């Protein structure tokens, strides 16, 4: 029932830099029963460090652990693309066994502007009496980005479903999908739809739009 | 060469009972180790539920007592988890695992949703680009799957063929229903000549939809 507190909760690191994760216990625990796990998206956790400071099998030499008493910590010599993942610490020196919240580590990279695409509803969804306008914003960084929808130049914020991917393992970029769902009813009462994206890679908003007219 | 593999219902209604099965291969439940049941809540919070020792005795997390029961079948070489009176809080990805020292073994994991909401297949819609207005160096198609539940749908472009330049997005739950999408980018010459199809499968309702993206 020992509460394992981890920090930072999330952090961006530039390649080559040194980073040190922490795990604080509400009460002292045996250094022998403090493990560290690494979990990559869509994969299960894997043992990374056992007994506070022993590297597990397959773990690269740059990783290293240490700590004792009520403070334990994991350290990366020089960050790498693949070291981007979640890291949890575990203690099984007292029942019940408890994990820590985890620390996600994102890999900083060079800024990149999103490639935006817009899509009008399809015949099929229309037949169903519904209309969905979809906008994809691909391969960008940083992750912070704002997206506004404009119907006939007027800004609409209700009925917007946003979803992000994870930092890509190939280029460290992100991708977002924004979806606006309206009634076929409301879709025909307007003519222009615009997906307006505001990212750091520019002062002016990246915009894409179409008109029910021209089709 | 150890192999673990969870298996279960996928969707169960509140107050009902949960039964998961972990099949171990390449090693005996009796030879050694402690066999654990671990669950990950949406949000990634991890919880140790309990284990069964190779000796057959058990240990349970004090907050799951009275509802939990870990057992096994040495003849089948597999342990089980039984959680009764499940609430929505018990929704998560359930894993079985063992491990000591510089190693461990986990199962791929199994998602279990605890909801009264009814199973609903998906509506799959093609997402072609606007009429005359897309002819750069690369074109971008898409697929939109919506209205389905429970979670877990499988989407592939051209049955695995197309793998590079695709992005599937995490489903979203809006009013007891899931929406999910995926895009695929290819060079302008490829489409619409070469056929580009979007493959979609929803197990919880045994439905397989195939939608080829045709030009507007």
């Amino acid at each position: 029932d020992i509460v394992l507190t981890q920090s930072p909760t999330i952090m961006s690191v530039s390649p080559g830099e040194k980073v040190t994760l922490t795990c604080s216990a509400s009460s002292s625990v045996s250094s022998n029963y403090v493990y560290w796990y690494q979990q990559k998206p869509g994969s299960s956790p894997k043992v990374w460090i056992y007994s506070t400071s022993n590297l597990a099998s397959g773990v690269p030499a740059r990783f290293s652990g240490s700590g004792s008493g009520t403070s334990y910590s994991l350290t990366i010599s020089s960050m790498e693309a693949e070291d981007a993942a979640s890291y949890f610490c575990l203690q099984w020196s007292s029942f019940p066994y408890t994990f820590g919240g985890g620390t996600k580590l994102e890999l900083k990279r060079a800024d990149v502007a999103p490639t935006v695409s817009i899509f009008p509803p399809s015949s099929e969804q229309l037949t169903s009496g519904g209309a969905s306008v979809v906008c994809f914003l691909n391969n960008f960084y940083p992750k912070d980005i704002n997206v506004k929808w404009k119907i006939d130049g007027s800004e609409r914020q209700n009925g917007v479903l946003n979803s992000w991917t994870d930092q890509d393992s190939k280029d460290s970029t992100y991708s977002m999908s924004s979806t606006l769902t309206l009634t076929k009813d409301e879709y025909e009462r307007h003519n222009s739809y615009t997906c307006e994206a505001t990212h750091k890679t520019s002062t002016s908003p990246i915009v894409k739009s179409f008109n029910r007219n021209e089709c | 060469d150890v192999q673990l593999q969870e298996s279960g219902p996928g969707l169960v209604k509140p107050s009902q009972s949960l039964s998961l099965t972990c099949t171990v291969t390449g090693y005996s439940i009796t030879s050694g180790y402690a066999w654990n049941w671990i669950r990950q809540f949406p949000g990634n919070k991890l919880e140790w539920m309990g284990y069964i020792r190779y000796s057959g005795d058990t240990r349970y997390n004090p907050s799951l007592k009275s509802r939990i029961s870990i057992t096994r079948d040495t003849s089948k070489n597999q342990f089980f988890l039984q959680l009764n009176s499940v609430t929505t809080e018990d929704t998560a990805t359930y894993y079985c695992a063992i491990g000591y020292g510089n190693s461990d073994y986990w199962g791929q994991g199994t998602l279990v949703t605890v909801s009264a909401a009814k199973t609903t297949p998906p509506s799959v819609y093609p997402l072609a680009p606007g009429c005359g207005d897309t002819t750069g160096s690369s074109v971008t198609l898409g697929c939109l799957v919506k209205g389905y539940f429970p979670e877990s749908v499988t989407v592939t472009w051209n049955s695995g063929s197309l793998s590079s330049s695709v992005h599937a997005f995490p489903a979203l739950l809006q009013s007891g229903l899931y929406t999910m999408s995926s895009s695929v980018t290819v060079p302008s010459s490829t489409w619409p000549s070469q056929t580009v199809t979007c493959s979609v499968a929803h197990p919880a309702s045994s439905t397989t939809v195939d939608k080829k993206l045709e030009p507007k």
